């Protein structure tokens, strides 16, 4: 058989991208719609969304740090 | 009047509250409706 490290490389990012994407797409329609209906607190609010995507990219980070453990 | 208490004890600390009811500060220009009646013969009323 071939190298199967390439595969879970792939297997590992695409999945990262998968998850974080999706999650990262619902925390912004949702800060953005709490925007619109409320901007006097939008501030406390971003501030709440950016922590959302810093966890999901985390995950995503995850993702890609162990497939760098298995790219080399 | 029960409806708009009702609603007015849910609503708290909204954006600028609301338009009609918002407390817009520094008062500067107010009208007024004054109703007083089409024709004369009532007395003090309308001088009042």
């Amino acid at each position: 058989m071939e190298g199967l490290n390439l595969v879970a490389t792939a297997l590992a990012v695409g999945l990262g991208a998968i998850g974080p994407g999706v999650g990262i797409g619902i925390i912004v329609s949702g800060a953005v719609q709490a925007i619109g209906r409320n901007p006097e607190i939008e501030n406390r609010v971003v501030t709440y969304m950016f922590i959302g995507i810093a966890f999901t990219e985390a995950l995503a980070i995850f993702g890609l740090v162990i497939a760098f453990l298995i790219g080399f | 009047r029960e409806v708009m208490a009702n609603l007015t004890a849910r609503v708290v600390g909204a954006a600028r509250r609301g338009t009609l009811l918002e407390k817009r500060e520094t008062v500067k220009s107010v009208a007024l409706l004054v109703v007083t009646p089409d024709r004369g013969l009532c007395g003090s009323l309308v001088a009042n």
